[PDB]
């Protein structure tokens, strides 16, 4: 799904990409052409800003996928790193809370002896 | 007294960042019994190591406030460059340990070749 | 191995032809040697006594092999003056050196060599404390040269040569150290400093008067301490920024 | 070149026209900054310094007898060492644009002579000059005048 | 001003980071902690050996004194070592003096 | 697996690559040219400018579409977050204190044969090509025959928990398998060159306290003569092995 | 026929040739003669006879022996100085008796820097002295001094004005001690000194008209002419450093902490990148000490949100967030300590929903906090610590 999801949206971003460009182009030579001595047909034109806004919205779309993605990735890979189920979770808590003890007592030591 | 006093001040400040890089150490090798032996190693760290800062500060005291009457002569301007009964005791103690190295020496020779004939001994008789 | 085809005379030649005399005097000038080479490193332990001398003989023996240990530290720097150890062979007639910088070199039997080779190792770990000790005080190093071609032509061994600098810039020191001549060591005082140089016309700037300059040279006799790497951290301290 | 290449010919046409900015400037104003926000919130040194880096045998001057502070600059030094202090002047003139041009040194051979040490000075320090390579520096000059002093003290 | 204090703020700094309430962080954080603890710590040596250069060449007694002092505890070392060496010797004496028998 | 994550943290950096750069040709072009001192100087800045920009826009699309083929409670993954912060920053600090140690002086054997034994046992659980047989023919001193593959024959031989000397023997070669045959030479030049550099190992890897990591160490510099006559010397023609960095290199040539 | 070939093994292709000759007068007595003989089927290229200066040591012979394997290494340095055009002076005698330098007078100025920065360098650069060093003799080291620093630091680096800094370059084992490569990165060092020179010099140039804010927010705390390291926070604690890589010619910008008082990171590491874009676009330091002050805060309260909430990072003063996937918001931060929060999947043009959609329905939460999606503006950086849990 994540890694379903970046495929779905990497065709969808270079079209994004080619149409801006174009319409980027369109604009610069219908302004040139009115601020230099050139006709030009008003024509539909097509508005440069709604296209980068567009490519900037998928931008943040593929991000937020792939930002999800290893944040799930890395959390089940250290979950892995880490007979009952309860008493199994219970004793891993046991650990953490008396690793955080070690490590409250050594700051407050360190930090009591000088500064 | 005051050139050991600074000597002392010097061997303080050579242990304390030997003892914070053993500190660093133990901080590495804890993983997650053995962990209150670790707990109680680095309190008695922290312990040794406060002490140490308290010596090292009484003997810059000491060192600074001290500051005798033969300091008048600032530093550079004491390098050389090119252009009673005290030494009585150091020459009979000189004397002394002279004569026990040279009895040590001959222990030693003693003990060197009887571990080689020893060793000899016991190839050969294979 | 004449049913597994052995080699011409590798697992065979002569498969065992010898003579009691032979072993016999082979297994004497191996003990010869071994006596030689203890005396040896026990008068250089005796008559010279500034950076070191160490020796640990080996537990097991053979006939015709032994082995020691040499080490050349300084007298209280001993953790950190521990670039230079040697692994003595002394052989049936040949005594093999082993030195820690992958450098083997076979001597002889005769006392002169090992003594002149020992003077230069302990010549080299004269240099050796020097650049050890500038890596701790964080003294800056400059120049390290091994076996320094400028000079003097040397004796049997061959001269070292280390520079290094002061943490606070002007400052800096030069140590040249040889079997032959040896300690011989100058500060690097700095310009605007020494009010001896002659000054120029061409320079009319206060800039260039901060960089280090005349050269001074220092007596390393009549100092205090007692080893050489005393005198060069007492230099170092005199040189350093006064905190007092 | 694939994707881009439009906006590429579009710029490639508009080049050299004198309102060009202004046009750039309209179509791509708003909407960046709506999007992005608001914007943003004597002598020369080299022969100076080859001074200052001599050895402490050189007493380097500058030169105010001859005709000088036109062209290029003169200087007599010295000879202070243990070595010998034969004719301490050696004039040098060392060119502007020091890079280049390698100094040449004015020859005076009517001090040089009437003596045999210093006519051998004079030889071999012109010899040594002569096997000198292209584009020499003044420390060079200096250092091959002081090695062939040494070298005439050593043959006689 | 106490040289002592800034060795011991550094000291505190060094543990600044993890006592509190992604790699190149870390990384460039305990660069800068530990080179200007190392530094600190080097410059305090250098002012102790200072003080001992300032004092050896001006007070040259306390420092004979502390020869004397040294001499004499190399010679209690050796007299012990020399000791439990006889008594190791006089060990194997009697061993050996029970074996070789019939 | 790792080899994902690693892909999915180098995408993220691509897209926000990809945005940047569109972002800097549309803000660049914005400005317009400069002045530039001459007409042909700034003609070329600006269109130099602007096909550099369009490239990367180019070259930030492509590694995306490259990349995509590749690839009570809170408390407890604070607590994990935090382990891995510590073994990170106590192993970083660890190693620049003790390269850099103020340490200048001390002055302010026997042991178990049980416990060598076990470390010894320890130290052929890992190394799976290397095999030390361990025996003892005269007194506590330990002497290791270690097999590396059908390469060395190496001798060790140990007083106690330190090592003495060493004498590499080919694998064709008899140890004479019984009383250890600890006086020999392997009558080829380039196994007397490994026992040479052999024990240059030995007095280079001397930990002055601790007596286990120096006989790991050295095991797994052995371990590295496992590839000779198959390894380049890396600034030499077609039998030394560095310390701290196990590349192969001859004894002629340098190191 | 009588002679030795004593090849250098560290500096190769130089063979001495040492001939023994018998003297007529003493039959029991030999005489050597010395030449240096160069290779390139060995091809000798020229030969030259040095002829000037127990009894088995031959003490000439060592001396030349390590006269030749101290000097060789320096010739190809020198031929390389040359073949760059790179002014240098002849290998020379240090005062120190035994030793060899090679004494740079003038560099290469620079490609892509200003003219007055470059005759700003080109008169603090007092040496740029190389010596040689190191086990195999291989190591160089070149020890530029500059003068009339810019800007000290809080470290002990307010001495005399002149900076000593050391730049040391160990080729690889094969391509000789004397080529190309280290002078190719000895210039590259150049250059990003140079190119960190400029902002060192705009920055010193803007210390006597700072906004008063920045002056006690940012503090300057080492100058290594390689590397800027500032260091901001209300307790100093945060640290930026600023340094130009060549590889990428781009600079690089490395966040920490350094003082005992901060929270678990820089604070700035969500926005790390779009820093790094924004100076290498607009070089000038005063711009990111302004935009960190304007920063800090906000983001002191976006990072402490559960990790639910995702936190996108858009352009700067442009941090995204999202609760879940359907909600978003968006935190533009501006001077004069303001956030104007959004609608968030609200599109800022003709009202359709983006690819998120799920238009946030209240919306007036964020006015009492104090279409509909136009602006929610006027934290003053209060509401943006209280609004992350009420919201």
């Amino acid at each position: 799904d994540p890694v379903q999801r970046y495929k779905m949206l990497i065709p969808q971003l270079k079209e994004s990409l080619q149409t801006l460009m174009k319409v980027a182009a369109q604009n610069l030579i219908q302004n040139t052409n009115i601020d230099n001595g050139q006709k030009s047909s008003d024509g539909p034109i097509q508005r440069f800003d709604k296209c980068l806004e567009e490519f900037y919205a998928l931008c943040d779309q593929l991000e937020l996928c792939l930002r999800l993605a290893h944040e799930c990735l890395s959390q089940s890979c250290d979950s892995a790193k880490h007979l009952p189920y309860p008493q199994y979770l219970a004793v891993i808590k046991a650990q953490i809370s008396c690793a955080k003890d070690i490590h409250t007592a050594l700051l407050d030591c360190a930090n009591k002896v000088t500064g | 007294n005051t050139a050991s006093l600074c000597r002392i001040g010097q061997e303080t400040v050579q242990d304390i960042v030997y003892r914070t890089m053993e500190i660093f150490q133990l901080l590495r090798n804890m993983q997650l019994g053995t962990y209150q032996d670790r707990l109680t190693k680095l309190q008695d760290n922290l312990r040794q190591l406060s002490v140490l800062f308290r010596k090292l500060r009484l003997v810059y005291d000491k060192c600074n406030e001290n500051c005798g009457g033969m300091d008048p002569i600032p530093v550079e301007q004491l390098i050389p460059y090119v252009e009673s009964e005290e030494r009585r005791e150091i020459a009979e103690v000189n004397k002394k340990l002279k004569q026990k190295n040279q009895q040590l020496k001959q222990i030693m020779d003693q003990l060197r070749n009887l571990i080689w004939d020893i060793n000899a001994m016991l190839a050969m008789r294979n | 191995s004449g049913p597994q085809a052995f080699d011409k005379n590798e697992i065979n030649s002569l498969q065992s032809s010898e003579g009691l005399l032979e072993k016999i005097i082979k297994q004497a000038k191996h003990i010869f040697l071994r006596s030689r080479a203890a005396a040896t490193i026990d008068s250089l332990a005796s008559r010279i006594e500034d950076p070191q001398i160490q020796a640990h003989w080996s537990n097991i023996n053979d006939v015709y092999e032994s082995s020691v240990k040499v080490l050349i530290t300084s007298q209280g720097y001993e953790q950190i003056c521990k670039s230079i150890q040697l692994q003595l062979n002394i052989g049936v007639e040949q005594i093999r050196v082993v030195h820690r910088d992958g450098r083997v070199i076979t001597l002889s039997y005769q006392e002169q060599e090992l003594q002149d080779f020992l003077l230069s190792q302990m010549s080299q770990h004269q240099v050796h404390a020097v650049q050890q000790l500038a890596k701790v005080m964080g003294w800056q190093v400059l120049s390290f040269s091994n076996h320094v071609g400028l000079g003097p032509i040397e004796s049997i061994g061959n001269a070292s040569a280390i520079t290094v600098a002061s943490p606070s810039g002007d400052y800096a020191i030069s140590v040249r150290n040889g079997p032959e001549s040896g300690s011989k060591i100058m500060v690097q005082f700095p310009r605007n400093q020494c009010k001896d140089l002659p000054k120029s016309d061409v320079l009319q700037d206060n800039k260039w008067s901060h960089l280090r300059g005349p050269f001074k040279e220092v007596q390393w006799n009549k100092m205090e301490g007692r080893n050489f790497v005393y005198k060069m951290e007492l230099l170092m301290s005199a040189l350093s920024p006064c905190l007092l | 070149q694939y994707l881009c290449q439009p906006l590429l010919d579009a710029v490639l046409a508009n080049i050299r026209s004198p309102v060009f900015n202004h046009s750039l400037y309209r179509t791509f104003v708003p909407a960046m900054t709506a999007i992005h926000g608001p914007p943003i919130t004597s002598i020369p040194s080299v022969l100076q310094g080859e001074v200052a880096r001599l050895d402490p045998k050189f007493l380097v001057n500058l030169d105010p007898s001859h005709c000088s502070n036109n062209g290029t600059v003169h200087l007599i030094c010295k000879l202070d060492d243990k070595d010998l202090p034969s004719v301490p002047p050696l004039e040098l003139s060392v060119p502007a644009d020091y890079p280049a041009q390698s100094p040449l040194w004015i020859d005076r051979q009517w001090q040089y002579d009437a003596n045999p040490f210093l006519q051998s000075v004079h030889r071999c320090m012109t010899s040594r000059l002569l096997q000198l390579p292209d584009k020499h520096s003044v420390t060079a000059l200096l250092n091959t005048w002081a090695q062939s002093v040494h070298q005439a003290c050593l043959s006689a | 001003s106490t040289l002592v204090d800034e060795l011991e703020s550094s000291f505190e700094a060094c543990f600044a980071s993890l006592v509190s309430q992604d790699q190149e962080e870390i990384r460039t954080g305990v660069d800068q902690c530990i080179q200007k603890f190392l530094d600190i710590a080097r410059q305090t040596e250098c002012f102790f050996l200072q003080k001992r250069l300032q004092l050896s060449v001006q007070k040259p007694e306390q420092v004979i004194k502390e020869d004397v002092s040294e001499l004499r505890n190399e010679l209690q070392r050796k007299d012990a070592l020399v000791q439990k060496h006889l008594t190791k010797l006089r060990h194997w004496q009697q061993v050996l003096e029970d074996i070789n028998v019939q | 697996v790792s080899v994902n994550l690693e892909a999915f943290s180098q995408a993220i950096s691509a897209i926000q690559a990809l945005r940047s750069s569109v972002s800097r040709v549309f803000d660049c072009l914005k400005d317009g040219m400069r002045n530039k001192e001459t007409l042909e100087g700034r003609e070329k800045a600006f269109i130099a400018h602007f096909q550099d920009n369009l490239h990367s826009v180019n070259r930030d699309l492509n590694e995306l579409e490259r990349l995509s083929n590749l690839v009570l409670y809170s408390q407890l993954l604070q607590a994990y977050k935090w382990s891995n912060k510590l073994q990170y920053h106590a192993g970083l600090a660890s190693g620049l204190l003790n390269q850099q140690s103020l340490k200048r002086s001390a002055n302010q054997l026997v042991l178990p044969p049980q416990y060598v034994d076990d470390v010894i046992s320890r130290i052929d659980r890992m190394f799976p090509e290397m095999s030390i047989h361990l025996s003892r023919p005269n007194g506590t001193s330990a002497m290791l025959l270690v097999t590396l593959g059908k390469v060395l024959k190496v001798i060790v031989v140990m007083r106690s928990l330190f090592i003495d000397r060493t004498i590499v023997k080919g694998y064709n070669e008899n140890v004479y398998t019984e009383d250890l045959d600890i006086w020999s030479k392997s009558n080829y030049q380039v196994f007397q060159k490994v026992t040479d550099h052999a024990t240059t190992a030995l007095l280079h890897y001397q930990l002055p306290q601790m007596p286990d990591v120096v006989v790991r160490s050295f095991m797994t510099w052995l371990r590295s003569y496992i590839k000779l006559f198959q390894a380049p010397c890396q600034r030499c023609g077609k039998t030394w092995r560095d310390f701290r960095t196990l590349e192969a290199f001859h004894d002629t040539c340098r190191q | 026929k009588n002679k030795l070939f004593i090849k250098l093994t560290r500096l190769p292709q130089y063979y001495i040739v040492v001939e023994m000759l018998e003297v007529p007068n003493k039959p029991t007595q030999l005489s050597y003669k010395y030449y240096f003989m160069s290779v390139n089927p060995a091809m000798a290229l020229l030969l030259q006879q040095f002829k000037e200066n127990m009894c088995a040591f031959n003490k000439v012979l060592a001396h030349f022996v390590a006269m030749c394997d101290t000097n060789m290494p320096f010739v190809g340095l020198r031929l390389e100085l040359s073949n760059l055009e790179i002014p240098h002076q002849g290998v020379q005698v240090e005062g120190d008796g035994f030793s060899h330098a090679i004494r740079l007078l003038k560099i290469p100025p620079c490609k892509g820097i200003t003219e007055e920065t470059q005759k700003a360098l080109d008169r603090s650069l007092l040496d740029c002295t190389f010596r040689l060093q190191g086990r195999n003799n291989r190591t160089w080291v070149a020890e530029l001094v500059f003068a009339n620093c810019p800007l000290n630091g809080t470290s002990t680096r307010e001495q005399g004005p002149s900076r000593h800094v050391y730049l040391t370059y160990e080729n690889l084992l094969s391509e000789p001690v004397g080529g190309r490569k280290v002078v190719e990165m000895f210039l590259n060092d150049w250059n990003s000194i140079a190119r960190l020179y400029e902002c060192v010099l705009e920055f010193a140039r803007s210390l006597p008209d700072i906004p008063a804010h920045l002056n006690i927010f940012s503090e300057v705390r080492v100058y290594n002419y390689r590397k800027l390291i500032l260091c901001y926070g209300t307790t100093k604690g945060s640290s930026i450093s600023i340094q130009w890589n060549s590889i990428h010619q781009k600079f690089h910008i490395s966040l920490g902490t350094v003082g005992p008082n901060s929270g678990c990171s820089n604070c700035h590491n969500t926005i790390l990148h779009q820093l790094q874009e924004m100076f290498n676009k607009t070089p000038n330091v005063v711009q990111l000490l302004q935009v960190l002050f304007d920063t800090q805060a906000p983001l002191n309260a976006i990072n402490k949100l559960p990790t639910c909430f995702s936190i996108l990072p858009q352009s700067s003063t442009h941090i995204r967030l999202a609760f879940r996937n359907m909600y978003c918001i968006d935190i533009y931060c501006r001077s004069r300590g303001v956030v104007a929060i959004r609608d968030g999947a609200y599109s800022l043009f003709d009202n359709s929903k983006l690819v998120e959609g799920f238009y946030p329905a209240p919306g007036l939460k964020t006015f009492l906090n104090m279409p509909g999606l136009v602006p929610g503006l006027a934290g003053s950086y209060l509401c943006s610590p209280l609004e992350r849990f009420l919201g």
